[PDB]
């Protein structure tokens, strides 16, 4: 039961961990409703830029 | 009474190697999920 709650909470974590990915990116997208912080980023927009 | 020596010495070193090993798979687990979110988007841009 050990080693499976190991396996559950490691897979929990793990979850969590692609759960606080998805956190950052919607921090980030929220606070990005004013100007982009970086414009490197529109640059990638388009393969002429 | 020898493999009970051992064997606690190797269990001590084996947690301790097993959380390292923890750890690498996951930081292995980040790049994995990365990596198959960047090939699906990369494909469906070229194709369309």
């Amino acid at each position: 039961e050990i080693r499976d709650l190991i396996s559950e909470i490691d897979a929990k974590a793990n979850a969590i961990n692609h759960e606080m990915r998805s956190i950052q990116r919607q921090a980030e997208s929220k606070t990005k409703s004013l100007t982009t912080t970086d414009k490197i980023g529109i640059l990638n927009q388009d393969q002429d830029l | 009474g020898g493999d009970k020596d051992q064997m606690r010495q190797e269990l001590e070193q084996l947690e301790k190697a097993n959380e390292k090993l923890r750890e690498v798979n996951n930081s292995l687990v980040v790049s994995a999920q990365d990596v198959k979110n960047e090939e699906r988007d990369i494909q469906h841009e070229r194709e369309s």
